[PDB]
């Protein structure tokens, strides 16, 4: 039982204030979604069970696992909140787009075999970017123990170009990990004092079919937070708002205001709201405009944020010659990334905003994206640009925008 | 269950109708003296549905004026249409993800598209949908109408021949393909691992181009930002089957009729279907849109003549011919397998064979005209032959003395008719 | 009121099963009167709003007549009341849909009646 109360200026990361979850750490492995077991080994099964609907973007959304470390009748030293994607190649794109996401790493490695997951794993850990590699081949003979250790340390003495010196070796494994992520996971630091802002990430509709007209609450949107605390009762604006187009001319978007009624994370959380986790900011927001995941792609702002909305962006890119770190057996231009076609529908991700976009013009040096929906990120923020080959959105390249066309409605 | 609602596409975000596109959206376009939307609106109408969205941007300006005078557009029309118009819009993906975006439908809408001939009556594939909806509890998400058919049929353009391997038990479609050039067709070993107990590989089905979706097809458009055709959805969420299952089922029709016209093979081969009656009772004297100049009266052999048709001396009608109101005909003439269109004007001793005239066009004397389109106003001069497969676009004329060859399409726009137009023939 | 079939004098057995069969025979007052409103505000009080409007719509309901106003779908409510006399209820169900539409009109918001009150 915590005691979080209302009176707080400058929290620390490390400080007991919060006590929830102030550091996010990623997850990437050739666990191939195996990795759960692992997370709820290291933190629990049936942790986080709040707010459930149907699922829209499976392989798309970035999830979280909030956790608690605990070290001396014990007491809690350290909340860190594990993240893990179906899909190395969406984490990647969306933290190598900026700062302030998956500060730490741990890389499921396999002491089985050295298929091409463990190289997309390395490819991905180095493009990203204190990464803390572990093995899970558990269940092994002495012998064949020690020479997947060899094979693993002789990998790990290539990988160790950019960050590969970690060392870890059925709970007494998870216990280890939890003991050296303590001991080795730095602080980092975060602009507590700027104003908040949150991108929405899942949104939910709490109000029960067939209720009443008292127990009527809506508006319980979800997301991150990147700079700020948000605090209870504030005046919050959506950046995206309502976006329409029947006035028979160009798209108009109306930015939706209202206040935080509520602020929850896996438990029960206080009116204050920290950087670096999932909290779920629900404000007093008609339950119709904010339905299953139909408020995702929106910023959540305090004091206006000056990021204007735009429809189309120019940006400057440099698409990668191949896949990044692919390399089959094949390899029949599989892994090549072909020049921007024009009128091609390419995934922009800035940060962790995902949305999509068609190429309208190029000439060799930056291409002019119309976006499938406004967006309000930056004037020069660094946007990835993703394209699926085959049933899969893979990156292609970076970019940094220059110009753009901008909507201010009222 | 709330009202039955359908998506009515009013624009086909291809041109496979240059150069007669460039001056009329072929939703416009007259078959049989009536334009496909109108034959598409009955179609929904008399099927049940009560509320019915056209999405139309390519001249949005000409389908919205035709339709406010259109039956449909009164007061007393049970189907209620919402015209919207955009020009941003780029791909039936586009629609549907406005649709999402607005929100337009809440439950089991049609998604049709706007150049659909058809007579079928969709109540039992509704209600199976619905049934295996409810048992399944949102699982099924789309059910696309086939009728069944042969290779060989005029109908069965080889763009749009399709092969598709269905579990028989259930008519869940499993596998789903094009055969435009495929001389062989695969499959994969995948289909067999679940439903091994009935699989059947189905050649023999038209694409009538119906389906009966659920807002979670809009839901996985929106998803999917990329998708652009029917087609891509549906191999997209085939391929994506251990996660979303979202399995796809079908319906198929055998004594009902459905067809689009894609293109001018499609348009002559539904155009010969309505006027032999295939579409009943979508006939041309039915007049299902109800207007003073569409009537017509019904003879031996399909003979449908208009008011003050007049015709001439010692011509001879053989059959399957559609006579415009106001159409003057010379003597001697021989017109079969025609559609001609309102007050036309056609000379003595001509040979029409399998083509259609549009409104305006005024012919000469001792023409032979075979497989041929004429345009709105199109004219031709004294002693002219046109080889098959020929097209007059609006306002064209042709100089005496001349024979088109066999893939003649002159308009009076230069660079998309292969053949420059004016009152002459040749330069 | 049995008070007149008390004047009768046929006997106490007779009357107390008249008296029965007259109350179960006669006596079939149950009538339901439902409907459909979609009423929604997208301002800054926006739930808060919509939570007036419903109430304000509730309070118009009279002696032996409450409307237990009810969500049927985020955007759509509906309102069923067991009254009897179906035409007083469906003239004070289309009542409290017009206080309802007003109320929500006057917080700067949106409001549609999808199905007119009607029998069950």
């Amino acid at each position: 039982l915590t005691t979080l109360d209302v009176t707080k200026l400058t929290p620390l990361s490390h400080e007991v204030i919060s006590r929830q979850a102030t550091i996010n750490i990623g997850t990437i492995g050739h666990v191939a979604h195996g990795k759960s077991t692992v997370v709820k080994a290291i933190s629990g099964v049936h942790t986080v069970r709040f707010k459930n609907e149907l699922e829209r973007n499976i392989t798309i959304k970035l999830g979280y696992a909030n956790a608690k470390i605990y070290k001396l009748n014990f007491k809690l030293v350290r909340h860190v909140s594990f993240v893990d994607c179906p899909g190395h190649d969406i984490l990647m794109a969306t933290m190598l787009n900026g700062a302030a996401v998956m500060d730490a790493a741990l890389l499921l490695i396999a002491g089985n075999e050295s298929c091409p997951q463990p190289q997309t794993s390395e490819h991905l850990a180095a493009i990203e970017i204190h990464i803390l590699i572990l093995q899970n081949k558990i269940d092994l003979v002495k012998e064949s123990q020690a020479k997947e250790q060899y094979e693993q340390i002789l990998a790990f003495v290539q990988g160790t170009v950019a960050e590969g010196a970690p060392i870890i070796p059925l709970k007494y494994n998870i216990e280890v990990v939890c003991e050296y992520i303590v001991k080795k996971i730095p602080v980092p630091p975060r602009d507590f004092t700027s104003e908040p802002r949150l991108i929405v990430i899942r949104s939910f509709d709490v109000n029960k079919p067939g209720c009443e007209v008292d127990d009527l609450k809506g508006g319980v949107a979800g997301g991150s937070i990147l700079k700020g605390v948000l605090k209870v009762g504030q005046e919050i604006e959506v950046r995206p708002g309502i976006v329409s187009k029947d006035s028979e001319g160009k798209l108009m978007c109306k930015p939706i205001f209202s206040k935080i009624v509520s602020l929850f994370a896996e438990h029960n959380d206080l009116q204050y709201a920290a950087p670096g986790g999932l909290i779920g900011v629900g404000t007093k927001i008609d339950p119709t405009l904010c339905r299953a995941d139909r408020m995702v792609g929106q910023v959540l702002g305090a004091v206006g944020a000056l990021p204007e909305i735009f429809t189309e962006l120019e940006i400057s890119y440099f698409l990668l010659r191949r896949l990044l770190g692919v390399r089959t057996e094949g390899d029949k231009k599989a892994a090549k990334v072909q020049k921007l076609s024009k009128n091609e529908v390419l995934m922009v991700n800035i940060g962790s905003l995902s949305t999509g976009g068609r190429v309208s013009a190029v000439k060799a040096d930056l291409g002019k994206i119309v976006l499938t929906n406004p967006v309000c990120t930056e004037v020069g923020e660094k946007i990835a640009l993703s394209r699926r080959v085959e049933k899969h959105w893979r990156l292609i390249g970076w970019g940094q925008i220059r110009r753009g066309v901008t909507i201010k409605p009222t | 269950p709330p009202p039955l609602q359908a998506v009515l596409v009013a624009d086909s975000f291809d041109r496979r109708f240059f150069p007669i596109s460039k001056d009329q959206p072929r939703v416009l376009l007259p078959l049989a003296n009536v334009a496909l939307i109108d034959y598409t609106l009955e179609f929904l109408t008399a099927t049940g549905v009560q509320e019915t969205f056209v999405f139309c941007c390519w001249k949005a300006a000409q389908i919205k004026e035709h339709l406010l005078k259109s039956k449909w557009c009164r007061p007393t029309s049970l189907n209620v249409v919402r015209i919207i118009t955009s020009e941003l819009y780029r791909s039936l993906g586009d629609v549907l993800r406005d649709v999402d975006a607005k929100a337009l439908v809440r439950s089991d809408f049609l998604l049709v598209y706007g150049d659909v001939i058809s007579n079928i009556n969709i109540t039992r594939a509704l209600e199976e949908h619905r049934l295996r909806r409810k048992l399944e509890k949102n699982v099924s998400v789309m059910t696309m109408i086939f009728k069944e058919s042969s290779p060989s049929h005029p109908t069965r353009c080889h763009e749009d021949n399709v092969v598709v391997a269905v579990d028989s038990t259930t008519n869940r479609v499993l596998h789903f393909q094009k055969t435009q050039g495929l001389r062989r067709f695969a499959f994969p070993l995948s289909l067999f691992q679940g439903s091994s107990d009935g699989v059947e590989v189905r050649y023999d089905l038209l694409d009538c181009h119906i389906s009966i979706c659920s807002p979670q097809v809009a839901q996985l458009f929106t998803d999917n930002f990329d998708y652009q055709t029917r087609d891509d959805f549906v191999r997209g969420l085939l391929v994506n089957e251990e996660i979303l299952g979202n399995q796809i089922h079908m319906h198929v029709t055998a004594k009902e009729y459905g067809a689009r016209v894609s293109n001018l093979h499609m348009y002559s081969a539904v155009c010969a279907d309505v006027i032999r009656r295939w579409v009943y009772p979508l006939t041309p004297e039915a007049n299902f849109t109800d207007s003073t100049t569409q009537s017509c009266t019904h003879s031996r052999h399909n003979i449908y003549r208009g008011p003050e048709v007049s015709l001439g001396h010692g011509s001879i009608l053989e059959e399957n011919v559609l006579l415009g109101s106001g159409t003057v005909i010379g003597s001697n003439c021989f017109i079969t397998n025609s559609v001609i269109g309102p007050g036309c004007h056609i000379g003595d001793n001509v040979v029409l064979d399998q083509t259609y005239l549009w409104q305006g066009v005024r012919v000469a004397a001792g023409a032979q005209i075979h497989q041929s389109l004429l345009c709105d106003n199109a004219e031709v001069k004294e002693r002219v032959t046109l080889k098959p497969r020929s097209v007059l676009t609006s306002q064209v004329v042709v100089g005496p003395n001349i024979t088109l060859p066999e893939g003649s399409v002159i308009s009076l726009h230069p660079p998309d008719a292969e053949e420059d137009e004016d009152d002459g023939e040749f330069s | 009121d049995p008070s007149i079939l008390d004047s009768l004098d046929l006997n106490e057995d007779e009357r107390e099963v008249l008296i029965n069969n007259i109350n179960r025979r006669l006596t079939p007052q149950a009538v339901k009167i439902r409907a459909d409103i979609e009423v929604a505000c997208y301002g800054y009080e926006g739930i808060d709003a919509v939570k007036e409007a419903l109430r304000a719509g509730l309070n118009c309901s009279t002696e032996n007549m409450p409307i237990k106003i009810n969500l049927i779908a985020p955007p759509r409510y509906v309102m069923t009341t067991t009254t009897l006399e179906r035409t007083e209820g469906l003239s004070v169900l289309s009542q409290a849909m017009a206080v309802i539409k007003e109320k929500i009109e006057e917080k700067r918001g949106v409001f549609n009646v999808q199905m007119e009150p009607k029998v069950v």
